């Protein structure tokens, strides 16, 4: 009933490490391969009362490329995350000057969330992922292969290479579960590279939809 | 598209060397003037053949790329493998 | 001489493993000149071969008495003194395996030659010595005689 | 089934820039079989490295 | 065996890198604790 | 041996582990990943559409290779790996799973 | 370097592979062609089978062109093979196992 909390939520803080580092976030080694029992020393094991509440639980990475570019990610206590708490957050980034943000929800997240977090993307790209979709790293599965975000620089080169235009590559949607760990919008490639029984490697490249 | 840099095969396709003998054979069924000798060769597909091994078929073969430009390939100018 | 090999064999067995074929058959066989192992396929229908026979064994290049090559094509018609006129069984083959106990860095002091003659099979194994004659994918003829 | 598949990939094609592609001139492999060659010619060895 | 001590060395210098990147890592913590206290 | 665990010795060889696994009736892998002492690695289902909503559509691209592999195979059969590859890759190629319809 | 390579790409111990050229088989043709001795110590310098693979392997393009998009598209098309080329026509079993002129 608490062991079990506390085991989910440190496994979710691994996972949006994981995520983050891959999204290319600075991320120390050390919370990187955080074991249980030092995320109990750092944040308890007493979930249920309020040690740790969720609000503890918020992680502010910054990227490697940009100090400036941080990202957010905010964990509700609430199952079914309500609009109002979608504008606390946002009210929040607004004040902390943040443009990035996940929102772990547990149960769910409302209708009218969702359209605010739709509706509002060219100011605050904040994304929604549920609590149980985090309890894995689906990018360590043996079908998953290596997915690479391309820059837009590696995408001009590789279409005046095969000399093809966006719509000739292979898509992948935008709500995949790979493109949304690595958190990838409409019009970006993301390089594939898996083993090849006929080849040894393949690279193939899609493009997000 | 830079004739001096053509990246299609230098091999003829199985493809290539079937039509091009066989439009090459309609051309000599057609009382087109033979570019190799000939010994008693009255078929025009031997004729053609004969032609395609002395590597002396007058025939350009364009090969289309998916982006629209093209390639001209003299049947000379490729690898006949078969 | 266009000799690769000359001796003496003594039938120690014959189809160890039972009977394969039926005009067919394998026969162990040991010499004492030289201390060489021999299994040989003979077809016992025109040649029979009882168990405890002995024998002359000639592995040959060539057939004719003076050296002289052969072209490895039938020539029925061919009145050369040809060595085959002193022996009973005769077969024609090649030499298509030479083993050894050789290491990465010692020669061999024990060979075995393996001969097919159009699929009736020998080997000759023993000291590397006897068997400097042989060399693989390289045609010989058996020229092998009962003696009492 | 047979005809099922042969419409779903019958102009799917090795292109003179030796990507696959379909009618539509969208690519489905950069390289035929990962690796750009014909199945006919291809056949059956072992890795001496593996085991 | 000088080689040898070369590569050690180098192994040192890498070990080194990885102490100043950990110690980077403090660096922008000690800034990121103040965020997330005014978080909640 | 395609079921057991096969690793790598420390001496190099390849081993194959005689270790314990469940199949079940159902599917729920979205759930049954995130299990204590499950894989989440390893852990598959021949059910292609969870594999694509679960892992994604190269996921699914390659879980898919995987079960029509088995569905020739099962009778000693052998395809070319290319017309698998190209029939997965048709399905596969749009960022969702294109039945054969 | 390559057998990390095919041990990531095989996880299991399966050396069958599919290749264009049988490697063994073109040994075993020149052996014959050539009348080999394997008896004999070779005149072949494993220099000249280290060069002459190297160059090999650059002939062998299933992806032209000079650029490193290229270049890396290059590399992985004939990986499998030429992984297979570098340990079947080695300089150590060119002089020991198959002892080629």
């Amino acid at each position: 009933d608490d062991e079990e909390e506390t085991y989910r939520l440190w496994k979710i803080r691994k996972t949006i490490m994981q995520l983050c580092h891959d999204r290319g976030y600075l991320v120390t080694q050390d919370e990187l391969d955080q074991t249980l029992e030092e995320f109990k020393a750092q944040f308890g094991d007493k979930p249920s009362e309020g040690r740790p509440r969720r609000t503890d639980l918020t992680v502010l990475v910054a990227h490697n490329d940009d100090p400036t570019d941080q990202m957010f990610v905010f964990f509700p206590e609430e199952p079914k995350v309500g609009i109002k708490t979608i504008k606390v957050y946002c009210q929040r980034m607004q004040e902390e000057n943040i443009t990035r943000a996940l929102i772990v929800v547990q149960q769910g997240m409302t209708p009218s969330a969702k359209q605010s977090l739709v509706d509002m993307a060219p100011k605050y790209i904040l994304e929604q992922f549920l609590q149980q979709e985090l309890l894995i790293n689906i990018t360590e599965h043996e079908l998953v292969p290596e997915h690479v975000v391309m820059t837009k620089e590696e995408v001009t080169e590789l279409l005046a290479r095969y000399k093809l235009r966006e719509n000739q590559l292979p898509r992948i949607q935008a709500g995949d579960p790979v493109a949304r760990y690595f958190g990838i919008k409409r019009g970006q490639v993301v390089k594939i590279i898996r083993p090849s029984e006929t080849a040894g490697r393949y690279i193939t490249y899609r493009l997000v939809q | 598209q830079a004739n001096q840099k053509r990246i299609t095969t230098p091999y003829m396709t199985k493809y290539e060397r079937a039509r091009v003998l066989g439009t090459r054979a309609l051309q000599i069924a057609m009382c087109a003037p033979v570019m190799v000798e000939l010994e008693g060769e009255t078929d025009p597909l031997l004729i053609a053949m004969k032609e395609l091994k002395a590597r002396k078929i007058p025939i350009i073969i364009r090969r289309y790329l998916p982006d629209g430009s093209y390639e001209d390939w003299g049947v000379d100018e490729l690898i006949i493998s078969d | 001489a266009g000799i690769l090999f000359e001796d003496i064999f003594d039938v120690k067995d014959i189809d160890p493993e039972g009977k394969k074929f039926d005009r067919v058959s394998r026969l162990h066989c040991e010499s004492e000149s030289f201390k060489m192992d021999l299994i040989l396929d003979v077809n016992i229908q025109i040649y029979p071969v009882d168990l405890g026979d002995k024998f002359r064994l000639v592995i040959a290049s060539t057939l004719y008495e003076d050296g002289t090559l052969d072209d490895g094509e039938y020539n029925p018609t061919d009145d050369r003194p040809s060595r085959a006129d002193q022996f009973e069984y005769v077969m024609y083959g090649k030499v298509y395996r030479i083993e050894g106990d050789e290491t990465s860095t010692e020669a061999a002091t024990r060979l075995s030659a393996y001969v097919s003659y159009g699929g009736l099979l020998m080997r000759l194994q023993g000291d590397a010595n006897n068997l400097h004659g042989f060399e693989v994918d390289s045609r010989v003829y058996l020229l092998m005689k009962k003696l009492a | 089934i047979q005809r099922r598949l042969i419409k779903s990939m019958e102009s799917v094609m090795v292109k003179y820039d030796a990507t696959v592609r379909n009618s539509i001139n969208q690519v489905v492999q950069l390289r035929y079989g990962e690796d750009g060659l014909a199945g006919e010619s291809v056949e059956f060895q072992n890795l001496a490295t593996l085991k | 065996r000088q080689k040898l001590l070369k590569e050690q060395e180098e192994k040192r210098l890498r070990e080194k890198e990885e102490q100043k990147k950990l110690l980077e890592q403090r660096a922008q913590y000690v800034e990121k604790t103040k965020n997330i206290l005014m978080f909640t | 041996d395609n079921k057991k665990k096969i690793i790598i010795t420390e001496d190099g060889e390849f081993k194959a582990l005689q270790e314990w696994i469940l199949e079940t009736d159902g599917v729920s892998l979205m759930r049954v990943l995130s299990e204590k002492d499950v894989d989440p690695v390893r852990t598959t289902s021949n059910d292609i559409v969870e594999i694509f909503t679960v892992l994604g559509i190269e996921a699914v691209r390659k879980a898919l290779e995987r079960e029509l592999y088995h569905v020739i195979s099962f009778d000693g059969s052998y395809v070319n790996y290319r017309h698998l590859a190209l029939l997965c890759d048709t399905m596969t190629c749009r960022g969702h799973l294109m039945a054969i319809t | 370097e390559d057998r990390e390579v095919l041990r990531v790409i095989f996880p299991t111990g399966d050396s069958k592979v599919v290749l264009p050229c049988n490697l063994l088989r073109m040994i075993w043709n020149a052996q014959k062609i050539f009348h080999i001795n394997p008896r004999l110590p070779s005149d072949l310098h494993p220099i000249k089978v280290v060069e002459g693979v190297k160059e090999l392997s650059k002939k062998l393009v299933i992806v032209n062109g000079d650029d490193p998009l290229s270049r890396q598209a290059q590399e992985n098309a004939t990986l499998l093979f030429n992984i297979h080329l570098r340990s079947t026509l080695c300089s150590r079993r060119m002089a020991e196992e198959f002892r080629l002129s």
